[PDB]
């Protein structure tokens, strides 16, 4: 621990096993403060748009979230080709998530 | 390495030589020292099986790009490539080589 030691390493490889391919991907993120730390309520009238089909009510939050729900987040084009070219099917098994080297500025 | 391509070996797979055993037609009743050129006409038939085990070198590229692959085409045609036609004669469409994947030098 401490300021001068890193809390994780970069690891964005792919390993092809017998019947298992393990994808790892590391990215650098930036997180701003959202809403000035507030929990504003939002509507279609909040943004002014008027149509009953488009009408909504909800809440804006000061939090962000992580989305990696796309295949290109985990497969290179070459890995995708290696998968689709000789495989009749695939499915996810287990997920690991890490968050390291945080710096507040 | 053979100039026409393939694996050059000091001791390749041995030749298998096969012959119908000659069956003389019928000798004359009095003895003759000549070498009996009259024979019964015959041929043989059978089944032959060849089993080869091949060692493979699995492609292990870190290339992001999708690679060139040998493929058949999805365009309507009179016959299917590498099949038989209405006559029943099997034909091969083009000469397929083995160099489709890539490596760094």
């Amino acid at each position: 621990d401490g300021v001068g030691s890193s809390s994780g390493n970069w690891h964005c490889d792919s390993q092809w096993l017998g019947d298992r391919v393990i994808t790892t991907s590391t990215r650098t993120w930036a997180l701003p403060t959202y809403n000035n730390h507030l929990y504003k309520q939002i509507s279609n009238s909040t943004s002014g748009g008027s149509s009953n089909d488009n009408a909504y009510f909800g809440y804006s939050t000061p939090w962000g979230y992580f989305d990696f729900n796309r295949f290109h987040c985990h497969f290179s084009p070459r890995d995708w080709q290696r998968l689709i070219n000789n495989n009749w099917g695939f499915r996810p098994k287990r997920l690991n998530f890490k968050l390291f080297n945080i710096q507040v500025k | 390495s053979p100039l026409m391509g393939g694996f050059g070996m000091k001791h390749p797979p041995p030749q298998i030589l096969i012959k119908n055993t000659p069956v003389p037609a019928d000798p004359p009743t009095a003895f003759n020292k000549d070498k009996l050129n009259s024979f019964i006409t015959q041929y043989s038939t059978g089944q032959v099986s060849v089993e080869i085990e091949w060692e493979l070198q699995k492609e292990n590229s870190k290339r992001w790009n999708p690679e060139i692959q040998y493929t058949s085409n999805y365009y309507k045609s009179n016959n299917v490539e590498f099949a038989v036609n209405t006559e029943g004669v099997y034909s091969e469409p083009r000469p397929i080589g083995t160099r489709y994947l890539t490596r760094n030098l």
